[PDB]
């Protein structure tokens, strides 16, 4: 939702928020305000978010605004996510084969709350990868 | 103060037993806690002697429960406090009427007995 | 077509923030965001949302987005069963979802049914009845059926019958190997009923002589 | 596309004041689903 | 005149004898026409009197068990020509017009007007009712010709004096209710007048109702409680009877109305408390507007739901395996929770081998396992899996509670 | 006329001695009166409470009834009443009045009545001291 | 009648069985017996029934004429469905078709159209 996820407003902002949260792992919404995919997956995001605010923060961010992390994707630019813990990048090996970010809308609420969960459990253990606990393949 | 109407009001040390008398029977499933169930009881004739608040407010709510009891030739009192009378009953909230009741076999029949003779007293 | 609801249900939110841009405005959002939901949420229960300090034109807007997403969401649903008894195509989450949706919605027609039934008496024209029932007593007449009397209470084959009743009811559980906590409920009643079967017994046939208002 | 409820809008930003606004009834939960919630969970707790 | 109706009075305590009531009766019918028309004609003229109650608060219980007994009468006289009649209808001045549509004959056997009659000349017969009449008619009722035209007759002098008492009774309670914004103001403020003059007439007087305690209060003016008849309603509220059908229950939605029954039952009564308190000519019904305002408050709060919960966090997850105990004591509980020695043994399935399985009718799927020793699976079955005692489904505390009742119950129908 | 006073009276005996059947019994007649027409079941169960399912209670309630004209319960409370204790007499002209006033015979009973009668029973008792028979006794009573 | 309730969503069950209530199939029998009834006509029934004191096993008789008495040659019902199995000798089934085209009239013969048959085959 709009009102209800914090959105980011510049490229220094989305670092500040990458780098605070020690505590908590952080979800980065990387997506072009009007599109369907992006809107479905900040949909989702918004249900996510107040379950797991204790362990995972979630935040948006328009992607044709901010453009100082087209680094973060090589310019390929779809609708997507990325995970954060302690400033470091957050691997996540689905079956899509970008292991770096999950460029695909999951539709169950819960499913995606156990993959944020496996994901903040890996970086409590410092492990950069993780494998996710749903295989998906299909989405892509 | 409490309320000329509320009448006999027990005196102090009279309404102190009534209430360990209530508490008793309250203990022992002898009692009946409240306007309606008191009514009940007088209906029914089980009622040994009916126990109302002078401090209850409107009065008038209570105010059949005395009319009964003469109808039925029962004891009857108002003690002053309506929080104390269900604080006895074993009631944090106000009650206001409460009946004990008959039962042959029980341990406390004798402080009952003493405690309806006491209001007889009162009456006149 | 399942993100058009989605879609309608921010432009609205959008729609509505435009029209308010006031002073601590972002609160605000957020709780229309909330009452367009219970909105919802009480019309896929099949209550009404008659909020009170609600101001006219809003609630106008919250049920017109209400009957819109009707107008999708049924349809939609609908749509995807047809895919399903189809063979088509469908998302593992998508055909639950449409379970659920289509349960409602097969909930609220015969909930409306059953409403209409209670407004507009039985459907049975007492001369139908008499006709129907005046077949059955001809039938059983003529069969000479002497009629099933009330258990009674040192009945011949009473212990017998309860056992396979019992039976029966454990039949489900026999194969499972965790029980969640109804199940276990029912085992345990089961196990009580087997030990103490007298008791049972007597509960039944009071429950039989003079139960008729139930657990829902 | 949007077009059927611009009107409702339009009508309601003419209409509402500020007062009425900032009084709207924080909304509760019709269908109790909070305690819903709570009870299912509570039976199928794990 | 103004003079008559303590002789009237004691003239209905006479017929208070049992059926059969025959010279009685005689006596009876005299005592009718006598008394029941000069009384309505004296209910009709206005400013004869205005301390007519508590003479007529002394008379409508009394009036009730005469047509009690008129009912009973009727019921003995056409039992065994129809016994399930008294039991499908139970009012009395309904099964009493019942009885006399039944009886009218020329065109009742095929249809009169027979199922038309009962919804208009019996105004009372709703259609379920109908149904269930017909239904009886179909099965138990002979029609064959009366017993004797005596016993005819006799039925038919029944109903009119029963249909003459109902009608009294229906004048009383018009009177009542003109009168009890001055009788009962209170009450009529909590509810409103015509409810008011049911309740009250129902009761007797004002003291009448008074005495009767708030949880009875409810359940006056409920129609004869039927097997047969269906009864729970969304509502919840077992009751239904003349509060219920009151604006200040029925204006609300039907979540609330069981809570709110009880509300008003109890506030009703305060009422007629207050009410009989009061001497006539005080009129101060500021009570009742509070006891109203409290209601509407209740009815209000029964509405509106809990606030939006804030949506309960899901723990971090840390994976602590802190616990690390046992004790005869904690080894139980955690015996319902673990897998059993049998459970593990069938979990097992032996390599070579085709498993044993078992043909539950529900599924045969199951895998008995290696539960069963080799040898002893050839052979046959074995009690020796079914070893443990500490994981035998128990009850709820809930559940305990509510088979020990129904045991209460069962023991009491016994006694 | 005077039922108020009777029924203070009863209320004052209770108070006093409350197992005494006898005055339950009155209680329960008075009830049939018809006053009250309610409170009455409860009453009743209070006196089977107190007089430990008296004979003489059953009996009154058996009576109550048939007067109000439920016909299959008062037989069945006579019935109770002759369990309890059978030598006792106004019970059994209770049954036959049930009996003649039902479609049902009275042989079951003439077998039954093998036991005795006058040793106990109020209006047995009068109509006794009022003669020498037994099935005549009944017969006049019946009358 | 029952409070069925569902997810936060009750009604209450005044019309209508509950199908899953234990004794519920017998109930549905009993129902589907008086429609039984009603389809075969009482006299039907009792000739495929057959006696009281000696009933008859699925599909006999007591003789060949009482078979060919009635056009219902065999009935049966499995729960909501039901089979019949008429037998016409040609008249009767011609006279049968005359009342229908009657009641119902049939100018077009657009009756083959509608019709339901065994796709199936």
């Amino acid at each position: 939702a709009s009102v209800l996820l914090p959105q980011l407003r510049t490229g220094w902002h989305v670092d500040q928020a990458i780098v605070t949260e020690t505590k908590r792992l952080v979800v980065i919404r990387f997506g072009r305000k009007n599109d369907r995919q992006c809107m479905i997956m900040d949909e989702l995001l918004s249900s996510i978010a107040e379950r797991v605010r204790n362990f995972a923060v979630i935040y948006l961010c328009d992607i044709d605004e901010v453009s100082d992390f087209d680094e973060m994707y090589e310019l390929t630019d779809p609708m997507t996510v990325m995970f954060f813990y302690h400033n470091k990048h957050m691997m996540c090996d689905f079956g899509t084969g970008n292991n770096n970010k999950l460029n695909f809308i999951v539709d169950d609420k819960q499913e995606m709350i156990d993959i944020l969960e496996t994901i903040f459990r890996g970086a409590r253990k410092n492990k950069g990868l993780v494998v996710s606990p749903y295989d998906y393949n299909h989405k892509r | 103060a409490p309320n000329p109407k509320a009448f006999p009001l027990a005196d102090a040390a009279l309404t102190q037993q009534i209430l360990d008398v209530v508490q008793q029977a309250a203990n022992l499933r002898q009692l009946k806690k409240g306007a309606n169930e008191a009514t009940k009881t007088l209906n029914r004739g089980i009622s040994e002697f009916i126990i109302m608040a002078a401090d209850c407010e409107p009065i008038e709510i209570l105010l059949h429960l005395p009319l009964l009891c003469e109808d039925k030739n029962v004891p009857y009192v108002f003690v002053p406090s309506r929080v104390a009378l269900g604080r006895a009953c074993g009631v944090s909230r106000p009650v206001i009427a409460a009946s004990i009741t008959t039962n042959d076999a029980s341990a406390i029949k004798t402080q009952i007995y003493a405690v309806k003779d006491k209001i007889e007293t009162l009456l006149i | 077509d399942a993100y058009y609801d989605l879609e309608l249900r921010n432009s609205v939110m959008d729609d509505i923030l435009e029209m308010m841009p006031e002073s601590i405005r972002q609160k605000k959002a957020r709780t229309i965001l909330q009452h367009l939901s219970e909105a919802w949420r009480c019309w896929k229960a099949n209550i009404p949302w008659d909020v009170p300090g609600m101001p006219a034109p809003i609630k106008k807007i919250i049920e017109r987005y209400i009957k819109s997403k009707a107008d999708a969401w049924v349809s939609a649903a609908h749509y995807n069963r047809e895919r399903i008894k189809r063979g088509a195509h469908v998302e593992k989450t998508m055909v639950k979802k449409n379970l659920g949706r289509l349960t409602r919605l097969w909930i609220k027609n015969e909930q409306e049914r059953q409403r209409q039934i209670q407004k507009n008496g039985p459907e049975i024209t007492p001369e139908e009845a008499t006709t129907i029932f005046s077949v059955m007593v001809e039938w059983l007449e003529s069969r000479s059926f002497s009629p099933i009397p009330f258990p009674p209470l040192t009945y011949k084959n009473d212990t017998k019958i309860l056992v396979l009743a019992l039976e029966d009811l454990k039949d489900v559980y026999a194969s499972k190997v965790r029980l969640n906590a109804s199940e276990r409920e029912e085992l345990a009643l089961i196990e009580e009923a087997y030990d103490n079967p007298h008791d049972t017994l007597n509960r039944i046939k009071k429950y039989l002589l003079t139960q008729r208002v139930f657990k829902p | 596309g949007n077009v059927d409820l611009n009107k409702l809008t339009e009508e309601r930003e003419k209409l509402l004041q500020s007062q009425i606004d900032e009084n709207l009834a924080q909304l509760t939960k019709n269908a109790s689903n909070p305690i819903q919630v709570n009870k299912p969970n509570a039976a199928t707790d794990a | 005149p103004f003079e008559i109706l303590p002789e009237s009075i004691e003239l209905f305590r006479t017929l208070a004898l049992i059926s059969p009531d025959r010279l009685s009766l005689s006596e009876t019918a005299q005592i009718l026409p006598k008394i029941v028309d000069l009384k309505r004609i004296l209910q009709q003229q206005e400013i004869d009197f205005i301390k007519l109650l508590p003479f007529f608060n002394e008379i409508i219980p009394l009036i009730k068990s005469n047509i009690k007994l008129m009912h009973n009468f009727l019921i003995s006289l056409y039992s065994r020509r129809f016994p399930e009649l008294s039991s499908l209808i139970p009012s009395p001045l309904q099964y009493s017009k019942v009885i006399s549509i039944l009886e009218n004959e020329n065109y009742s056997k095929n249809e009169s007007d027979e199922l038309f009659f009962h919804l208009e000349n019996k105004a009372k017969l709703t259609r379920e009712q109908i149904l269930v009449l017909t239904m009886s008619m179909k099965t138990s009722f002979k029609n064959k010709e009366p017993l004797d035209i005596k016993t005819r007759t006799q039925i038919l002098e029944a109903n009119s004096i029963l249909e003459n008492l109902w009608k009294l009774q229906e004048d009383i309670g018009q009177y009542i209710a003109s009168k009890i914004s001055i009788i009962a103001p209170n009450v009529c403020f909590l509810v409103g007048p015509e409810i008011a003059a049911q309740l009250i007439a129902h009761a007797g007087g004002v003291l009448e109702f008074s005495r009767i305690p708030s949880c009875n209060i409810a359940s006056i003016g409920k129609n004869k409680h039927l097997s047969h008849e269906l009864h729970t309603l969304e509502s919840g509220v077992r009751q239904e009877g003349y509060l219920f059908a009151s604006d200040m229950i029925q204006k609300f939605p039907v979540s609330v109305h069981k809570q709110m029954l009880r509300m008003l039952c109890a506030k009703v009564s305060l009422a007629a408390r207050v009410d009989a308190g009061q001497k006539n000519g005080d009129r101060n019904t500021v009570l009742a507007h509070k006891w109203k305002a409290e209601l509407s408050k209740k009815a209000r709060k029964l509405s509106e739901a809990p606030s939006i919960s804030e949506t309960k966090a899901l723990p971090i997850p840390e994976d602590q395996p802190k616990k690390k105990r046992a004790g005869r004591k904690f080894r139980k509980y955690k015996e319902k929770f673990r897998l059993s020695h049998v459970r593990q043994l069938q979990n097992r399935m032996e390599f070579g081998k085709q498993e044993q399985t078992v043909l539950d009718s529900y599924g045969e799927e199951v895998g008995l396992g290696m539960s069963n020793t080799s040898l002893q699976q050839a052979v046959g079955a074995t009690s020796g899996s079914r070893r443990s005692a500490g994981n035998q489904a128990k009850l709820t505390k809930v559940m305990k509670h509510r088979i020990s009742e129904a045991n209460q119950q069962a023991d009491e129908f016994l006694i | 006329g005077n039922l108020d006073q009777a029924e203070l009276l009863v209320t004052q005996a209770l108070q006093k001695f409350p197992s005494n059947a006898l005055l339950w019994v009155e209680q329960i007649k008075l009830f049939k009166h018809g006053n009250k027409s309610s409170l009455k079941k409860t009453i009743f169960q209070d006196a089977l409470r107190r007089t430990q399912n008296d004979h003489r209670v059953l009996l009154e309630i058996g009576v109550s009834f048939y007067a109000e004209a439920q016909y299959e319960t008062s037989l069945k409370w006579l019935e109770r009443a002759l369990k309890k204790c059978s030598r006792y007499g106004d019970t059994w002209v209770w049954l036959f009045r049930t009996y003649a006033r039902l479609g049902k015979d009275t042989v079951d009973l003439y077998n039954m009545f093998d036991q005795c009668e006058p040793t106990y029973g109020p209006e047995w008792i009068a109509a006794s001291k009022n003669c020498t028979p037994r099935e005549i006794l009944l017969r006049l009573m019946n009358d | 009648n029952v409070v069925i309730n569902f997810k936060d969503m009750s009604h209450v069950n005044k019309y209508g069985l509950i199908r899953g209530l234990k004794f519920a199939s017998f109930i549905f029998q009993y129902y589907g017996l008086v429609i039984d009834l009603l389809l075969l006509g009482q006299e039907r029934a009792t000739d495929l029934a057959g006696p009281a004191n000696n009933p008859n096993e699925f599909m006999q008789f007591k003789s060949k004429e009482v078979e060919k008495a009635h056009p219902i040659r065999l009935y049966t019902r499995y729960l909501d469905r039901i089979y019949m199995l008429f037998h016409f000798e040609e008249d009767e089934g011609e006279e049968l078709t005359d009342e229908y085209l009657a009641e119902n009239p049939d100018p077009n013969f657009e009756n083959s159209i509608g019709y339901n048959n065994r796709k199936c085959w």
